[PDB]
DNA sequence: TTAGCTGGTCAT
RNA sequence: ACCAGC
């Protein structure tokens, strides 16, 4: 509600995610860093525009709440400043989503994320026709859910040309399927998909 | 002989998933690690350690780890694993017997210990007791989500795999092998002219005592029929409920216009304070202001209260004497209600879903070899004589088990052995009167005639007086059985001493044997020992508590290891004879309280078959130790557990 | 929970003082226990006792346990209750007298019940509409087996029931014994009793307390 | 000088 | 301290 949160104001700290399955060195490439605010520890991602100058925060306390630090644009995705070429993106829904994918392939692979979700997802979709032409395919990763395939249809409306392929999974999303122990399945269903 | 620990997502009752597991070997010296998917290669590795005979050291391996693979190679790859019973050792069983005694050396101790794990037996308070203690699992991880801030939610971490529980899964197993080396480093069980880490099922078995052995195969059949559970009506206790809490709602409404409110002080400070029945101050009190006077004085100033001074109690006043009577069919209603099903460990909640209680038997917990029961306790529900006792064992049942392929119920078999202890008296005083007491036993029924020779009420109570008077009594305490002063005590004393003049000289020969010298306190007692334990009918060390229990902790310990025979043997001759244990088979073990056993059975014939065999068991465990006296038991047949008590 | 037994400190036994998973300890010779207006009445403030309801039948403990406290304030006789959340937290109050001046303090959220704070897991729940009837079925069933209240009467049987969805969806079967009915409860879920009197009170003062424990057990599906 | 071996209960 | 059991 106040600024961008400095680090300093906010005893910043980087480190892993043990309930969820994620290293500190994957949570350092990307910028998800965890402080110390009003006693209760707060969860809180960074975001960045397509150069790399810091506009917006975002935090979650420890029930998921939602906070925003400031003016939430449309053109702001997760880790977009951090790709501008390639061959294949994995748009995912959430943002531990993001960071599950970007340590089950080493930072390889481009991957982004979106910080709205399955509400207003055509909407950062559409106003981002822009940033997608750069690229060469595109491989959605939703949830598993009624909402998801829903959002995953509606959306593969305001993307580029026929480049749209939707990968399947069977769990609710990513994070879980890493938790489980199913690495084999998301490591095929980047590489190949069922077409719209 | 190899050591491996397991790691799963939950309790036995309910686990679907496997998570890790550590192996570590004698002869090449290997902390193989698994992971989640080398499951089958866990399995084939415990399969070649079985194939080329040799042994499995588990840690609480019995009840809960065995079981758990057997059930997880089922139902989550599709093939079936079952390891022999003469393969897996334990060494929570070993030190069950090997150190029985924590609760009385503990302390000194207690600086290491928290002070929650004192006289522990389990394994991280063998890691206190070791000094060799890495950290904890639980602590640690409840520690990183609060440093994260991410909430702790239920004490549920086994939930999904990481690396913390792989790395404390080895500090898991290295506690068992430092466990087990001292385990293996006792000379009285296991003599040291041979190593006992290399050496086969046929060697480490019949090369060492019996009290390994026995206590093993125990162990194994009381986690079976742990496993198998009791069946249970829930109908007919609700029904019991219903009744029974609409009573001591009418005898508190009929009670508190009787025995009426009072100030009690809290410028001076009251409270309208009422009478509750159920505490023992108020009746005190208003038998105090209603003329009554005790008579009796254990406490220092305030008298003693219960139901047999509750009986002998007169006032003046007409109405309390019959409310008297009404103040105890409250009590007796408000302890039913909180055993049968508003306690914290009622049996309306320990019931799963199949309709079956599951209670927990330690095979050893008792100094004395006797079995503890617990969670709940299935060998303390109400008997048959005393009131709503029936009602409560005819929920216990056998017949409430329909079956699974004709809907049909089954039948009850209960097996109790008769006059154990007191026979066993005979088998260890027959060579001081050349056995000429061991033939009256066997010569007619002993309770009935010694209640003719005493002229007792009831059989019960001239049962409950022999032992009294056999394990060292008072001068009123057994005089107090038949409510007479101490000069019936005195004489009873006398007349039941002047018969057979050899319990004096046993008791005589235990204290030259055991104790040496006894300095004497005023107000204590100062004892030099020469030897503290006794060697039992298969080498136990037998702790003996204090001196004069010590006839106590001769009979009962070597009475309790018959019993602990007989029910193993009474299976190794039902197997061996064409049958199958289990609810899919014909007969299952439901219970076993200290004297007495209940087994289900599908058909008539298989419950003549097993009261026929379980004499033949019974006869096998009295030639096998050469007893100077003839066992003998008696077996009923019924429904359920109120015709076969 | 319990764990063992230790030396009594203060009146000198050796079995008699129990010691507990909680740090606390307990003996059992000795007896001794070890370790709107927006303004909420606190309970020094306004003389409170835990005293009994005489004339409609309720001990003191389950007084105690439930949160029913009498105030002594202005020289007259409220009886303040008060209303909880998951937390363990204060949140609103009902402050009643003879005639029936509720004095509704605190932040009154729309959908608070009566003795939530205490239950999250297990088979049966009573839903009854008042705050006696609750306090005579925990005095029937001894404060242990779980009964909730509506906390604006049967005027809001569709509101107040209807936002708590996720609570009462913790259990397996939901009784109602409003006066001798909701379906915003899950499917299948719920049942209703019947009763000869006109509420609980009445069958707990004339001796009809069986129909009431048999209709908690035995209860009719909706 | 002592009947014994267990479990289960509770209040701020 | 009380109750229940083997
Ligand atoms: C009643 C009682 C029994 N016991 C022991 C001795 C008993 O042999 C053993 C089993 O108890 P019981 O089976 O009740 O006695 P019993 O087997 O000798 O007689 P019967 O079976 O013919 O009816 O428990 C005690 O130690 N103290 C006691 O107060
Ligand atoms: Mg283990
Ligand atoms: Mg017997
Ligand atoms: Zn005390």
């Amino acid at each position: 509600t106040y600024n961008v949160w400095n680090f300093g104001e906010s005893n910043g700290r980087y480190s892993a995610l043990t309930a969820r399955g994620i290293s500190k060195e994957t949570c350092q490439k990307a910028g998800y860093w965890i402080a110390k605010v009003d006693g209760v520890m707060y969860q809180v991602a960074d975001y960045r525009d397509q150069n790399g100058n810091i506009v917006s925060q975002k935090v979650r306390d420890k029930d998921k709440n939602f906070k925003t630090t400031g003016s939430h644009k449309s053109d702001a995705l997760f880790g977009k400043h951090l790709w501008n070429g390639g061959k294949k993106i994995v748009v995912t829904e959430g943002e531990i989503d993001m960071l599950t994918v970007m340590e089950l392939q080493d930072c390889k692979y481009p991957v982004v994320s979106l910080g709205h979700g399955a509400s207003a997802a055509k909407k950062t979709c559409a106003a981002n026709y822009e940033y997608f032409d750069q690229f060469e395919q595109i491989i959605l990763m939703f949830d598993m859910d009624e909402a998801g395939r829903k959002a995953v249809e509606e959306a593969a409306q305001v993307l580029p040309a026929g480049k749209v392929r939707v990968a399947v999974l069977p769990c609710k999303d990513a994070n879980e399927c890493h938790l489980n122990g199913h690495d084999r399945e998301i490591m095929e269903q980047v590489w190949n998909a069922g077409p719209w | 002989m190899i050591v491996s620990d397991i790691e799963a997502n939950a309790l036995l009752e309910s686990v679907t998933k496997f998570h890790c597991g550590v192996i570590y070997d004698y002869s090449t010296a290997e902390y193989v690690s698994y992971r989640p998917s080398d499951f089958g290669a866990y399995l084939d590795a415990l399969e070649a350690e079985v194939a080329r005979g040799g042994l499995i050291v588990f840690h609480n391996g019995h009840k809960y780890d065995v079981p758990a693979l057997t059930k997880l190679a089922k139902l989550q790859l599709n093939r079936e694993f079952h390891l022999p019973r003469e393969n897996c050792i334990d060494t929570l069983v070993l030190s069950r017997l090997i150190h029985s005694n924590l609760k009385d050396t503990d302390m000194g101790l207690l600086r290491k210990l928290p002070g929650k794990r004192f006289g522990s037996h389990a394994l991280e308070a063998w890691g206190y007791r070791l000094g060799e203690m890495k950290g904890e699992y639980k602590d640690d991880f409840k520690r990183m989500l609060e440093e994260q801030g991410e909430e702790y939610v239920d004490g549920m971490e086994w939930w999904n795999f990481n690396e913390e529980m792989m790395d404390y899964n080895v500090q898991d197993v290295v506690v068992t092998k430092a466990l087990l080396e001292k385990l293996l480093s006792d000379k009285h069980y296991f003599p040291p002219e041979i190593d006992f880490t290399d050496v086969g099922y046929t060697t480490f078995w019949s090369e060492s005592l019996e009290a390994v052995d026995i206590e093993h195969r125990a162990a194994w059949l009381l986690a079976k029929q742990e496993r198998n559970g009791f069946p249970f009506d829930t109908k007919a206790i609700e029904e019991l409920y219903v009744e029974l809490a609409a009573r001591r709602s009418e005898l508190l409404r009929k009670l508190t216009e009787t025995f009426g409110s009072w100030y009690q002080p809290k410028y001076t400070p009251v409270e309208h304070v009422v009478f509750n029945p159920s505490s023992r101050d108020h009746i005190q009190k208003k038998l105090q202001e209603a003329g009554w006077v005790p008579t009796k004085y254990t406490d220092k100033g305030a008298p003693v209260v219960d139901d047999e001074v509750l009986e002998g109690v007169r006032v003046d006043d007409p109405e309390k004497q019959a409310a008297i009577d009404l103040i105890k069919e409250y009590l007796m209603i408000q302890k039913r209600i909180g055993q049968s099903a508003e306690g914290d460990k009622a049996w309306l909640r320990y019931v799963a879903e199949d309709g079956k209680i599951h209670g927990s038997v330690n095979p050893n917990g008792a100094v004395t070899g006797r079995a503890t029961h617990a969670f709940p306790n299935l060998a303390q529900i109400p008997g048959v004589r005393s009131p709503y006792g029936e009602q409560c064992r005819a929920a216990f049942g056998a017949e409430h088990h329909l079956d699974g392929i004709t809907g049909k119920p089954w039948v009850q078999a209960g097996i109790d052995a008769s006059g154990l202890e007191l026979r066993c008296l005979a088998h260890f005083m027959a060579r001081f009167d050349n056995g000429e007491y061991a033939h009256e036993i066997l010569n007619g029924d002993i309770h009935t005639k010694n209640q003719i020779a005493a002229e007792l009420p009831t059989r019960d109570n001239a049962k409950t007086f022999i032992y009294g008077f056999l394990y060292g009594a008072g001068d009123e305490k057994i005089g107090q059985i038949v409510g007479a002063g101490k000069e019936r005590g005195k004489e009873l004393k006398k007349k039941f001493l002047e018969n057979t003049p050899a319990i004096a000289a046993l008791r005589e020969s235990i204290q030259q044997t055991l104790v040496e010298s006894s300095q004497w306190v005023a107000g204590e007692q100062q004892v030099k020992w020469k030897r503290r334990w006794i060697k039992g009918l298969d080498g136990r060390k037998v702790h003996v508590r204090s001196p004069h229990a010590a006839l106590n902790t001769l009979l009962q310990s070597a009475g309790a290891l018959i019993c602990k025979l007989w029910i193993i043997k009474t299976e190794e001759m039902l197997v061996e004879k064409g049958l199958k244990h289990g609810w899919d088979g014909d007969f299952a073990y439901m219970a076993w309280v200290h004297d007495e056993i209940q087994v289900g059975c599908r058909t008539e014939e298989i419950a003549q078959v097993v009261i026929e065999t379980a004499q033949e068991a019974m006869r096998w465990v009295g030639d096998h130790w050469n007893f100077r006296c003839l066992l003998d038991t008696e077996g009923k047949m019924g429904p359920n557990w109120a015709i076969c008590h």
